DNA sequence: CCCTGGAGAATCCCGGTGCCGAGGCCGCTCAATTGGTCGTAGACAGCTCTAGCACCGCTTAAACGCACGTACGCGCTGTCCCCCGCGTTTTAACCGCCAAGGGGATTACTCCCTAGTCTCCAGGCACGTGTCAGATATATACATCCTGTGCA
DNA sequence: CACAGGATGTATATATCTGACACGTGCCTGGAGACTAGGGAGTAATCCCCTTGGCGGTTAAAACGCGGGGGACAGCGCGTACGTGCGTTTAAGCGGTGCTAGAGCTGTCTACGACCAATTGAGCGGCCTCGGCACCGGGATTCTCCAGGGC
């Protein structure tokens, strides 16, 4: 009886509205800490500018999505709408990583 | 009175009211700006360099400068690029 | 001896997040995998970007990352960014 | 006496330093020595190409309703343009998003 | 007025009330702005509310006022308001958007209201409205918040246009006297500019006699018998000596050099790796390598011999959290207060603690979690585990106890280890002790 | 008469050329190419042979990759033949 | 000078796949490789017959084509 | 008088030229002024990794029983080579052939 | 009269003779070898030319080559490598 | 039946040729040795401002968890056509040789361009400062989707 | 199967506010004017090599056609995992304390390492020459695939 809308309309809502948008989708202080602890390995006592975090979650932002196109495209490929692992795994085996 | 950082600010801004009148611009689209004028300048200046060094040159010339922009530009802004080039070398060494 | 651990910052990345990077990217439907792989791919990238940073700023004897060593990390993966020197 | 001082780019008619671009070839360490038109070239080229992508983003802006220039107009003016994109294809605008661009089989039929 | 007035419902003020009353009557006509320091325990806010009702009705001069409190007590302010003086008109904003839109909507604007109560965060995110009136008295309660320069509720406080202002503290000076010229600024923006025995003492006596009245507890009821100051010293156990050479010397990250030295002198349990392996046993292994854990375990028996029913105040969760560790290998009952415990749980354990026949012993609190509440007049012996930069905030984590309800002394242990940190941090408190005792006791 | 089966002789000779390591392409074929798309940019060209053979060894390993990608994506699409669409997803993906 | 791309032939195509790794071919994959070959080589002799003209040379040289292949991203080892 | 002449590249216990490397980075155009100890470490590292390359080529063309190293040998050592294979990733080696691999979904059933 | 062309190639030969005694190597692998040992120099000088521009320093040392070498090589490769130079360095300061 | 028999392809072992890698020899140009110089970087010292660490209070958006139903992924069938293996004819590659000339490579000379210095001064930085363009909120009005309903 | 109406999301004006952009001012340091000296390159001329054009014979490779099997593609069913909406929970974000040293930045002094020049002699590149590895051909073996007990 409520009112449902069908399983993908909202899906291209989100679309559009998050290719509309130029905002950073994951979360700050989670990431920060990411950062922080893979530094933690490479060497301790470092310290990180607040710029410094804010131009990694910049690029790896860039890079997810550009990643996230590649995979669409190989899943097209396979005649589905699901992206999958292997979907992935192709991309970043013919990009060369 | 911090140390003086050298910037191309003024000059993008001079080009920008010569284009659009009445337009602006905001701070982190003046340091894109100015992240891609060094960027390119950086690709210009090695092909250039490399080139001097392929022909064994120690000179970096206007031909050095065309050659590279033909080689890093793609196609008809190489050629436009190449005609600006032209036109402002004819002017400095016609007048001064 | 009383204490416990709250949560991997891998974790932290969370599963609608991933979600939002995959609606910018332009996919409808996602698996239920996906989000482990993300994960891993975010991983390397970041110690790979991170490792040659740490490599500048030792370089520079500083003990402070900087935005400019990051940005010449990245151009020397082949990644340039604007906006940042 | 001495004569009026006019810049090198007053000269060529530009609106960029032809001076700070020699100095900065001189100290680049690109070559030993460095010839008098080839600042003057660098500056021009230099020129045209701000003046192209500056060209696209107030474009952009004008139809956006606004002013201001932001990465976001920048971005769109360096996409949508096949030469630019090109040029600038390896390189990532902070605050810039993506293209808007949704695949046909995605789209609800 | 040496009586109460005909307003007052429910009660005549008494001497120290109407007193009061009478300086800030003096004060208004004068044309100053001042601190009533009565010490909480005098009945500032029935104070202000006689001010308020005063100002309603003999003058008939209402308007605008504003009585900025803490959120945790706008139920009693606004109580108050409605049991004392009722014929005064008062609102108080609160809540989430809708509400606060709701609200301002329906009362704000028509301006029917007198006197409205609202908190620091509502301040704030209702600068835009509460900005456009124009106020007659600015009563701010806790005027510690405002001590510091810099900070947004200063600055937006400033930035009201008030006619008259009025604050409310316990305790004006406890780090400098930089503090106090700010509360002085905001009062009289010109008469207090610039920065602030012949020197000393009798010119700062001279300057605020007159914008400024304290009242020592002692005068009104002449009970609740006087405190005693144990210091119990420790020299703390091998393992805490290893790891303090190590960090004074210097693969772990370590920052803050101080706060390594402090939880060293706490328990070094605390840092990553000090403890024994994957047993992780419970029984004893605490209370031997830390020589203020030992000296508490030689103590809480005694007192449950005797009267027992003490109170460990501690500037640590995880120091609290070794305690309840303690305590439950003991076999001891307790309760504990955190800035984490919710604010539901927080008062049924305070009941439950103040209740006349409970066997919780050992109650554990945070020093500076929870606030100008929790009246533990119940409780005996008053134990310090670690001492903050502030004595005056140890203080008020003493007085907790030393209420009006209490009928027997209470003796007060702080500990401290010798030629540590910890010695420089109680000279530092006893200094600025001394400081606020010569500047406002007398 | 002895007939193999479609696709053992396919493997026999994917397995002779992965071993075997000379150009799989027509030399005067090549040049004649080279030179009528060189004909386009500048007249009266002249090669040497060292140019050609470079040529061909670059055009030979790209073409060689090109196909191992492309072999990858008509195996992630269930298949065994290679097809164009294959050919422009893998280019789509490589950036060109 | 044209038609000269047919010279490509299906057994050439077929061997280059051969060493790529494919089993079967279809029919329109030939036109596509002959299309992605041209493209490449025109770009390559453009950088390359740019250096020539540089050079003020009017013989293309096995060290034009490296540098234009390492400046198009395609380092060569064996010709200098 | 003077001793008699001493190899630098003999000093440092090498077998490339430092004197060699000395010149190629004054005239390389890398920096105004190059270092003592610059040249003897650049030849370390040019030294370690040919010989790694070489030791891995002539393995494999002991594998294939010959004695010449050829651009096959080079090839198939360094593309065996994890490290090697990321450092020369966007290299071609001239007449090299490729690595014999076939999917195991061609494999006969 | 003609000119001389110098190469790595006398040196290759030596240090394939300390590897491998009875082993010997063509023409097309001694043109290879010699391409990449001039790769190798260009991207680590290239390296530590831009780490001493970013640092604002004119001069080019053993620090700095360090650290290309590690930016550049990876892993296992880089510490073999970082430790064959300190090696060097520490025999050529002392023998000096 | 899964398991022999042909039949083709790959594999291994010898023997004769060819040319190309390895060694030896000459001259010369580049690297080593010495001596003098100076500017670059190291060492040190003073200062300021961010930054880290342990906590409190409050608000609120976002994350988490859950239940249902629906498109969708995935397996299985059938068909037919398109690709592959094979034989035959045809074509142009390949190799060898010869002949000619354009053009790359070198050398010597000369000048004109660029580097380097000293003044001189104005263009380009930093620092304040105010006003408008974009963000936010709010109430509208409008467009999109979904489902029940006559069609059955 | 169209259609209409309802519920929801979204675009649109309009008013308020605020902090960041655009301007102006003052100072200084880096670019311009004038000049002189030295060597890098432009120019002319010569040499010889390496590219191009052509011709003939051999043969491998390509083009063409044929017949058959297997793989691509469309269709059908299913049952499962993901989207959608709702309710609870958590932690992010913001705003505070509390003293701290710490790290980056700038200014000065001073010594040593890199440059620069002259001299020389010994590695090193080019040129011959020769023998042993790789190549090619040929003959005798193992391996594997495909048809048939539907061998
Ligand atoms: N009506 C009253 N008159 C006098 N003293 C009171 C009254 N109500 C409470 N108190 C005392 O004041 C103490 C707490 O004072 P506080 O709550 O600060 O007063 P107020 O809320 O009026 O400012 C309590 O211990 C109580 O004994």
């Amino acid at each position: 009886k409520p009112h449902r809308y069908r399983p993908g309309t909202v899906a291209l809502r989100e679309i559009r509205r998050y290719q509309k948008s130029t905002e950073l989708l994951i979360r700050k202080l989670p990431f920060q800490r990411l950062v922080r602890e893979i530094a933690q390995d490479f060497k301790t006592d470092l310290r990180f500018q607040s710029s410094a975090v804010m131009a990694l979650q910049e690029a790896s932002e860039a890079y997810l999505v550009g990643l996230f196109e590649d995979t669409n495209l190989c899943a097209i490929h396979a005649k589905r709408v699901t992206i999958m692992p292997k979907d992935i795994q192709l991309a970043r085996r013919i990009r060369g990583e | 009175r911090k140390t003086r950082k050298e910037s191309y600010a003024i000059y993008v801004y001079k080009v920008l009211k010569q284009v659009h009148p009445d337009t602006g611009i905001s701070s982190k689209a003046m340091s894109i700006m100015n992240s891609f004028v060094n960027d390119v300048f950086e690709r210009i200046a090695g092909e250039a360099s490399r080139l001097a060094h392929y022909n064994k040159r120690s000179t970096i010339t206007s031909r050095e400068i065309q050659t590279a922009v033909r080689l890093l530009l793609p196609g008809e802004l190489a050629k436009h690029a190449v005609s600006e080039g032209t036109k402002a070398v004819t002017k400095y060494t016609s007048a001064k | 001896r009383h204490r416990k651990v709250l949560r991997d910052n891998i974790q932290g990345i969370t599963k609608p997040a991933i979600r939002r990077l995959a609606r910018r990217g332009g996919v409808k439907r996602i698996s239920g995998l996906i989000y482990e792989e993300t994960r891993g791919v975010l991983k390397v990238f970041l110690e790979n970007v991170i490792r040659d940073a740490v490599t500048y700023t030792e370089h520079a004897k500083r003990k402070t990352v900087t935005a400019m060593d990051v940005v010449y990390a990245l151009k020397r993966q082949g990644r340039t960014l604007y906006g940042f020197g | 006496t001495r004569a009026k001082a006019k810049t090198r780019s007053s000269r060529a008619g530009l609106q960029f330093p032809v001076g700070r671009v020699h100095r900065l070839l001189r100290k680049g360490n690109y070559a030993e020595r460095v010839g008098a038109g080839a600042p003057v070239y660098l500056a021009a080229v230099l020129e045209y190409l701000t003046a192209e992508i500056l060209e696209l983003a107030g474009n952009a802006a004008r139809d956006n309703k606004k002013t201001r220039i932001i990465p976001r107009h920048l971005q769109l003016a360096v996409r949508n343009d096949e030469e630019l994109n090109k040029l600038l294809g390896r390189v990532t605008i902070a605050q810039g998003g993506v293209l808007p661009n949704i695949q046909s089989v995605l789209l609800p039929k | 007025f040496e009586d109460s007035p005909s307003y007052v419902k429910w009660g005549k003020l008494r001497d120290y009330q109407v007193r009061g009353l009478n300086w800030l009557i003096s004060l208004y006509e004068n044309g100053i702005n001042g601190i009533l320091a009565d010490e909480m325990g005098l009945g500032k806010t029935l104070q202000t509310i006689s001010l308020l009702g005063y100002m309603k009705h003999y003058r008939n001069i209402p308007g605008p006022h504003m009585v900025l409190v803490p959120k945790s007590t706008l139920h009693n302010w606004m109580s108050e308001f409605k049991r004392w003086v009722p014929t005064l008109r008062s609102v108080c904003l609160i809540g989430d958007k809708e509400q606060r839109a709701a609200f301002v909507r329906d009362v704000l604007l028509p301006g029917e209201w007198d006197v409205c109560v609202t908190s620091y965060e509502m301040l704030i995110k209702e600068k835009s409205v509460f900005k456009k009136f124009n106020w007659r008295y600015l009563v701010i309660d806790e005027a510690h918040r405002i001590k510091n320069e810099k900070s947004k509720l200063s600055e937006i406080v400033r930035e009201f246009k008030t006619t008259n202002r009025l604050l409310l503290t316990g305790t004006p000076l406890q780090n400098n006297l930089h503090e106090l010229w700010s509360l002085l600024n905001f009062l009289l923006p010109d008469v207090f500019n610039s920065a602030d025995d012949q020197k000393l003492v009798e010119r700062l006596h001279m300057v605020l006699r007159p914008f400024l009245l304290r009242r020592i507890k002692a005068d009104v009821e002449k009970s609740l018998p006087p405190k005693k100051e144990v210091k119990i010293y420790v020299g703390l156990s091998k393992m805490q000596r290893e790891w303090y050479t190590r960090i004074l010397m210097k693969k772990m990250r370590l920052l803050n050099i101080l706060m390594q030295l402090r939880k060293c002198c706490n328990h070094p349990y605390l840092f990553d790796g000090a403890e024994p392996g994957p047993p992780y046993t419970t029984d004893m292994h605490l209370v031997t390598n830390s020589g203020k854990m030992v000296v508490l375990d030689k103590l809480l028996p005694k007192l449950k011999e005797q009267g027992s029913r003490v109170l460990i105040f501690s500037q640590m969760t995880r120091v609290l959290d070794i305690l309840e560790d303690y305590c439950m290998w003991r076999n001891y009952e307790y309760c504990r207060l955190d800035g984490q415990t919710p604010h539901d749980e927080r008062q049924d354990s305070i009941n439950a603690y103040n209740e006349p026949n409970s066997t919780k012993f050992v109650f554990m609190l945070s020093t500076r979690a929870g606030g100008l509440g929790i009246n533990l007049a119940t409780a005996d012996v008053v134990i310090l585990y670690d001492s903050d930069w502030n004595p005056q905030v140890d203080l008020q984590a003493m007085d907790r106890a030393h209420r009006i309800g209490q009928t027997k002394t209470v003796r007060v242990f702080r500990f401290i280890t010798d030629n540590t940190v910890e010695e420089r941090i109680v000279e530092r408190a006893e200094m600025k002790l001394r400081l606020d005792s010569i500047v406002i006791q007398q």
